[PDB]
């Protein structure tokens, strides 16, 4: 079902702030990289076919089914 | 003698309050020791040479109790308020009677820093990155809190303007700003904003260099005290990847360094760090005093071991030619 | 009340033994209970007062203090030595290592009773206490 | 004012050899001692004393204690060792490795039980080593490579004071040039010890539940760590996962253990579950268990009797041509409990103080001999007290560090005129026993 | 140029204040060492501060944070 495109994701919380399934962990910010980088974790136990977060993402980084 | 010029220096909790009593007129230079960062841009700028810098690393780490980052001789201070205008992270305030009052600005006798902050609300998307990466607590994002971490601000389905189908255009629920008296112009939020909607310009310009080969290892005081977290300990490589290059001991990110000076004031080394500012960015016209202050801020500096004993209790740096 | 107990080290204790096992330094360093403040309040033990530590394999009168090394509620501690080994149970579990840490014990506030010196403890356990 | 470098501190497992002594002009008074901890400072200050034991001392009928000559004491001990039926020689924690070889020879001649402080200290650990193995390392290895350090059930700040500043945490090695700041230190014990103060984590575990803690860690490592209960041994599952992730990502780890594991429920099974954990971690990282040995040369009896009889401790030398070892049956405390001895010889330890008092009561039924440099509890309830030189102060030799690395200790003071050392003493006892033709 | 005070009564000689001081670590652990003077050295079992005239300390707090049983008080105010 769910699939993110880490190629086009900026790790903006506006995708994990909506659903209770999407929890976005920003691993600690270090000037090493100087960038934001984390992971998007989706759990089945909370989803729906709502698909709101597909278009809530600023980018098109989320396709769900 | 005479008593009524009562000079007092009280440490009321976390605020060091420096005062000058009269019958009805007071003068309160109040330093908020939770926000000071140990830079000396308050000691370099003091027209009357009263503010000195103390145990920056210890105080900024919490291991010192009987002192603040800075000591102000309130008998010498003149309550001009130049330190309050020229402190990049506003951790110094002047209260004349009982109110934060700056006569020199009221008369326009001194320029102020142009941090120039702004967030084009027609481009910001209520993301959470700018509040997350901000080294200081200076992003005031006013957004209703949806099902993420709380009860719905409106509803998961009302976070997107949906007609219940297709989305109608754009959502942008709420409003995000930058507390302009707290931003230090690090640019972590502009460099990492997803939609390039943040406009901040560094107050200082110049260059800082790190001679990694002179850091004595386990001294991450510079890392601990950097306000804009520009400094890092370069992560040791794994095996089968070292490739004969061992590692650096310390380095900096010039994209985020704001040329404050806390690193130089804190390093116990000899000349690991080289700091030199070239141009401060201001609004307000100028003054002969401001030209003197520019000349004072723009002299290159570096650490020093074994400074003179007669000034024990404070910091003295090296003048670089 | 059941008040589980352990027996461990301390630098002052090591210092004391190398001053000498029969020295006032050793007495002061080892004759010590280091228990929790909550347990001291609940039992009724005045800080810095003798107390009767009585396990199933002995008994000893030991000063009762509070230790920096924060014992969680329900733990005791004697710095190892004469006094602790007056009360350590000898069970080895067929390994030769007596139950030096983790034996139950009951604690009874008994001030106005002296502490027994190291020589007095050992030479009286054996039956040699001339003095 | 004759500064002497590279001396050895003869107290804790660290066997520190970076000690500088400023001996007096006449070579018999120690003035200032540099670079050593306090426990050590006091050892040297006691060794350089002016009023110290010089001759043996016997128990007369009246109960007092009067001196005798060395030859008379050797005769007494030899005759008693031969007349006995199963004498027990205990100690050897604080002696040179020649002192632990001479003793092996003496009790080979006699036929008794030979044993050391391993039984009551880290012998439960050896019993686990026998079960699972000992993936270990020298201390310079953790000085120069360690990225994670675990102090499981140990307290270096009070047990081994300069352990942290010499081998584990603070030194800036070769691949650890950044020093402490890239070392993750985890300390596990129910107390909030000074090691936990210095540490960066702390897993305050219920005393006695370390087996459940190790099993939790190892299920996490083996991969299906989701099957853990909500909390284990008082430790919370998320903290367990945190520490386990750090351990997995460690470039080169190292685990130290002590009385928290060797003196609680399941004496040796705690240690062998720890060793199993180390062997499991070496699947994805490099991890090395290591035991916090106590006395300087307490690993000396282990190696010396390993090369001599093949058994580190609990030696059954009564068959006179084949030895046996079973800690539950041949150990000093169990034999003292079951009154299975006939004579106790105190050599390099303080049995009276540091044994359980029921065992001391059971032992004192028989004759009791003490070979110590100074007065202690055993020398106060013994029958005769033979003086002997102090290792590292009056006499030099080899000692064995925590990690079985031989340090060479030096001599700084000549021992008082008349006092001999244990290797000369044990050799004279063996010669006299052979003279008595047994 | 601050002032450090060591409570000799509870100092154990652990030497983790000597090893951890970044001014002590300048001699052997730096490329082309600048200054080779040392704040602490453990003489007779307790840490002695050779920095009598308070010229080399930098108020880092690495030594206060290092001592296992807090015994080093750092003074951030002029002596
Ligand atoms: N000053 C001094 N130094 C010494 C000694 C001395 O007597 N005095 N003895 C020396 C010798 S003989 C020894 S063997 C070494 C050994 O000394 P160590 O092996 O380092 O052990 P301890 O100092 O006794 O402290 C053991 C720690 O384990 C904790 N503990 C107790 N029970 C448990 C438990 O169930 N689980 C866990 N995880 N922890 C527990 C204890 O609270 C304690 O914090 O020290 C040596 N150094
Ligand atoms: N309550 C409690 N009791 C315990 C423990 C516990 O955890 N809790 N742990 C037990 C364990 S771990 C052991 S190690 C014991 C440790 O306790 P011990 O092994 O008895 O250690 P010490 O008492 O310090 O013994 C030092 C004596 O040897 C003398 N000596 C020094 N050098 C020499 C030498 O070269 N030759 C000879 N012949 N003598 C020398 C010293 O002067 C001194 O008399 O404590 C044990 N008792
Ligand atoms: S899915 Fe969209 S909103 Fe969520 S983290 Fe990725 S880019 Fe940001
Ligand atoms: S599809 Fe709907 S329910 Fe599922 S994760 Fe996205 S927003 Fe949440
Ligand atoms: S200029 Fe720097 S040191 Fe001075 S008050 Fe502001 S933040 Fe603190
Ligand atoms: S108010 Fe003026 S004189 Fe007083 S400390 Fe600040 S800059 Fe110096
Ligand atoms: S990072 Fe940019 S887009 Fe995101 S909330 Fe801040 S200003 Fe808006
Ligand atoms: S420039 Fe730095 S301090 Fe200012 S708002 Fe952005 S991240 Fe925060
Ligand atoms: S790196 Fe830049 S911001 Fe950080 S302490 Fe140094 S000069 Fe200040
Ligand atoms: S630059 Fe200064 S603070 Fe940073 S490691 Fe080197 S000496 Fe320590
Ligand atoms: S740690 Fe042990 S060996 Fe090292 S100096 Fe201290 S007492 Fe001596
Ligand atoms: S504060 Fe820093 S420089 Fe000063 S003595 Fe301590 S570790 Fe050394
Ligand atoms: S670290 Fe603390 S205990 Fe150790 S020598 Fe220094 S002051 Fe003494
Ligand atoms: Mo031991």
């Amino acid at each position: 079902e769910f699939k993110v495109d880490d190629e086009k994701c900026t790790k903006c919380g506006i995708c994990g702030n909506l659903c209770e399934a999407i929890n976005v962990l920003h691993k600690p910010f270090s000037p090493e990289i100087g960038k934001v980088e984390g992971e998007v974790i989706w759990d089945e136990a909370y989803c729906d076919g709502c698909n709101v977060c597909a278009e809530a993402c600023p980018s098109e980084a989320i396709k769900v089914t | 003698s005479t008593l009524f010029p009562k000079y007092s220096k009280t440490t009321d909790g976390s605020k060091v309050i420096m005062e000058q009593r009269l019958l009805q007129q007071v003068n309160n230079l109040i330093l908020d020791n939770d926000i000071c960062t140990g830079c000396g841009i308050c000691s370099e700028v003091c027209p009357e040479e009263a503010i000195s810098v103390g145990a920056v690393g210890g105080v900024r780490r919490g291991l010192v109790d009987d002192a603040a980052s800075i000591h102000v001789d309130e008998t010498k201070c003149s309550y001009c308020g130049v330190c309050v205008i020229m402190c990049p992270f506003s951790a110094l305030a002047l209260k004349v009677d009982g109110e934060e009052r700056l006569p020199i600005l009221e008369k326009e006798g001194f320029p102020t820093y142009d941090k120039g902050t702004a967030i084009d609300q027609d481009k910001c998307v209520r993301c959470n990155i700018c509040d997350d990466v901000c080294p200081r607590d200076a992003i005031d994002r006013d957004v209703p809190l949806f099902e993420g971490e709380d009860k719905e601000g409106l509803a998961k389905g009302q976070a997107v303007e949906l007609k219940i189908r297709t989305v109608v255009g754009q959502k942008k629920l709420g409003n995000v700003n930058i507390i302009d008296e707290d931003c230090c112009t690090c640019r972590w939020c502009a460099i990492n904003c997803p939609t390039e909607a943040i406009t901040v310009n560094k107050i200082f310009e110049g260059e800082i260099t790190f001679h990694a080969e002179k850091c004595p290892g386990g001294c991450s005081t510079c890392v601990d005290v950097c306000p804009a977290n520009a400094i890092y300990l370069p992560t040791p490589k794994p095996a089968k990847d070292m490739k004969g290059q061992i590692e650096a001991k310390i380095a900096v990110n010039k994209d985020f360094c704001i040329l404050c000076g806390a690193c130089v004031n804190a390093c116990p080394g000899e000349d690991i760090i080289y700091l030199r500012r070239d141009s401060v960015k201001i609004k307000g016209k100028e003054t002969d005093l401001f030209k003197k202050i520019k000349e004072k801020l723009f002299t290159p500096r570096t650490s020093k071991v074994k400074e003179q004993p007669s000034l024990a209790g404070s910091v003295e740096l090296k003048a670089v030619s | 009340k059941t008040l589980n107990m352990i027996t461990q080290r301390a630098v002052e204790e090591g210092i004391a033994m190398e001053i000498g096992k029969t020295s006032r330094q050793y007495f002061d360093a080892c004759s010590i209970i280091e228990m929790n403040e909550q347990d001291m309040k609940e039992l009724g033990i005045m800080k810095n007062t003798n107390v009767r530590v009585k396990s199933e394999s002995g008994e000893v009168v030991v000063k009762a203090v509070v230790g920096r090394q924060t014992c969680y509620p329900g733990l005791c501690h004697i710095r190892q030595g004469v006094w602790a080994n007056q009360v350590v149970p000898p069970r080895t579990q067929s390994t030769g290592a007596p139950q030096y840490s983790g034996f139950p014990v009951t604690v009874e506030p008994v001030p106005n009773e002296r502490l027994k010196t190291a020589l007095e403890l050992v030479q009286g356990a054996v039956g040699m206490w001339k003095g | 004012p004759k500064v002497i470098e590279n001396v050895g501190c003869p107290y804790c497992g660290c066997s520190c050899d970076d000690v500088r002594i400023t001996v007096s002009d006449d070579g018999k008074d120690i003035l200032e001692v540099e670079n050593v901890c306090a426990i050590g400072t006091e050892i040297f200050k006691h060794g350089c004393s002016k009023d110290r034991i010089r001759l043996p001392r016997m128990r007369q009928p009246d109960g007092s204690m009067k001196d005798i000559s060395y030859e008379e004491a050797i005769d007494w001990t030899a005759r008693h060792l031969l007349k006995a039926k199963k004498p027990l020689m205990y100690g050897f924690g604080s002696t040179n490795c020649e002192g632990q070889a001479a003793a092996a020879r003496v009790m080979e001649i006699a036929g008794g039980m030979l044993d050391n402080c391993a039984t009551i200290c880290h012998g439960p650990s050896f019993l686990a080593i026998f079960d699972n193995g000992y993936p270990s390392c020298t201390l310079g290895e953790v000085k120069n490579r360690a990225d994670v350090i675990v102090y499981w059930g140990s307290n270096p700040a009070h047990a081994h004071p300069r352990h942290m500043s010499r081998y584990s945490i603070f030194p800036r090695g070769f691949f650890t040039g950044k020093g402490q700041k890239k070392r993750t230190v985890i300390v596990i014990d129910p107390r909030f010890t000074d090691t936990a103060n210095v540490a960066d984590y702390h897993l305050q575990v219920k005393q006695g539940h370390d087996y459940e803690l190790f099993n939790a860690f190892r299920m996490v490592i083996h991969g299906h760590g989701k099957d853990l209960p909500d909390e284990v041994a008082g430790i919370k599952k998320e903290t367990i996962l945190e520490v386990a992730e750090i351990m997995k990502n460690a470039r080169f780890g190292t685990t130290f253990f002590g009385m928290g594991l060797t003196h609680t429920d399941g004496r040796n099974h705690n240690i062998d579950i720890a060793i199993s954990l180390t062997r499991d971690l070496n699947k994805i990282s490099k991890w090395t268990i290591m035991a916090m040995r106590g006395h300087y040369n307490i690993a000396g009896p282990g190696v010396v009797w390993s090369w001599t009889f093949g058994f580190p401790y609990c030696l059954d030398l009564t068959k006179q041509n084949h030895a046996h070892m079973n800690p539950g049956e041949t150990s000093s405390v169990d034999m003292a409990m079951r009154d299975e001895v006939d004579m106790f010889i105190n050599i390099g330890t303080d049995a009276a103080a540091h044994f359980p008092i029921p065992a001391v009561k059971q032992l004192k039924k028989h004759p009791w001999v003490t070979i110590d440099p100074s007065i202690n509890m055993a020398s106060e309830i013994s029958d005769l007290h033979i003086p002997v030189c102090i290792c590292g102060v009056d006499v030099g030799g080899i000692v064995y560090r925590m990690d079985n690395v031989p340090i060479q200790f030096r001599k700084v003071i000549e021992p008082p005129e008349g006092v001999m050392d244990d290797e000369t003493l044990l050799n004279k006892i063996a010669d006299r026993m052979e003279e008595l033709k047994a | 140029a601050f002032a450090v005070h060591v409570n000799m009564e509870r100092c154990t000689g652990c030497n983790n204040c000597v090893v951890a001081c970044p001014v002590n670590a300048l001699e052997l652990n730096t490329v082309n060492p600048s200054s080779t003077d040392k704040i602490y050295k453990v003489i007779n079992g307790d840490a002695v501060i050779l920095d009598v005239k308070h010229e080399l300390c930098a108020g880092c707090g690495i030594c206060v944070d290092a001592c296992p049983y807090d015994v080093i008080q750092l003074s951030g105010q002029p002596p």
